[PDB]
């Protein structure tokens, strides 16, 4: 679902270890768009942990 | 009517048959508390919501406070094992709560625009999960 | 919330103190179901 060519054109100044850590930050920023609450996520995280 | 149509007091059983009211009361307290907390954690004033609440019981039902009051009504009526009074209680509370829910729903539809509309499209069931 | 229990559970006196209250509660519950006069009729 991600066209990695343009993501590479957005990470030209970056480095291989940051090229490795890009995808999880990208997914986090993807999850940023919607509207969601902290405490429900915290409760689910605690239950799963 | 639950009091009268219900049988005489000390003849209702115990043991493993009195765990249902326990778990149902725990569920209605938990769901009411979650609904009230999620309704009050966003509003600045007493009832002035800023965003739309779509968390906890709100993602199962559109009016969880009223359904929790409904469920403790059913809990008292079921503790005494009287279905007909539970049904009449359900009828009258459905009528009034549905009227009041209709006015409040049209108010937040007018006030919030598309947000509460998509919230209501996500969860249609107003009082009972996939029953009403 | 189970984490609230779990943090304290993952952290000799406490077990014995908790198991004493177990047998005391068992005694009190066992004595609680019996009538002091089992045979009302035979004492009547």
């Amino acid at each position: 679902l991600v066209d990695w060519r343009k993501v590479s054109e957005k990470t030209t100044l970056l480095r291989p270890i940051e090229l490795k850590l890009v995808p999880m930050a990208l997914e986090s920023s993807a999850f940023r768009s919607k509207f969601l609450d902290t405490d429900e996520l915290l409760s689910y995280v605690s239950w799963f942990a | 009517l639950a009091a009268f149509e219900g049988p005489e007091l000390h003849r209702l059983p115990g043991g493993w048959a009195n765990v249902g009211i326990w778990i149902l009361i725990v569920i209605t307290m938990l769901m009411h508390y979650d609904s009230t907390l999620y309704l009050a954690r966003y509003s600045e004033k007493v009832v002035v919501p800023t965003a739309v609440v779509q968390f906890g019981p709100y993602r199962w039902v559109r009016h969880p406070i009223y359904a929790s009051t409904m469920l403790l009504f059913a809990a008292y009526c079921t503790a005494l094992r009287a279905p007909l009074s539970l049904l009449f209680l359900l009828a009258v509370c459905l009528v009034y709560y549905n009227k009041k829910a209709k006015m409040e729903e049209e108010l937040m539809v007018e006030s919030f625009g598309q947000s509460y509309s998509d919230y209501a499209d996500k969860v249609r069931h107003k009082f009972i999960p996939f029953v009403y | 919330d189970p984490r609230i229990f779990s943090i304290l559970l993952l952290r000799r006196y406490f077990t014995i103190k908790g198991v004493v209250l177990f047998v005391v509660a068992a005694l009190l519950y066992r004595i609680n179901n019996r009538n002091m006069v089992e045979s009302k009729n035979l004492y009547l």
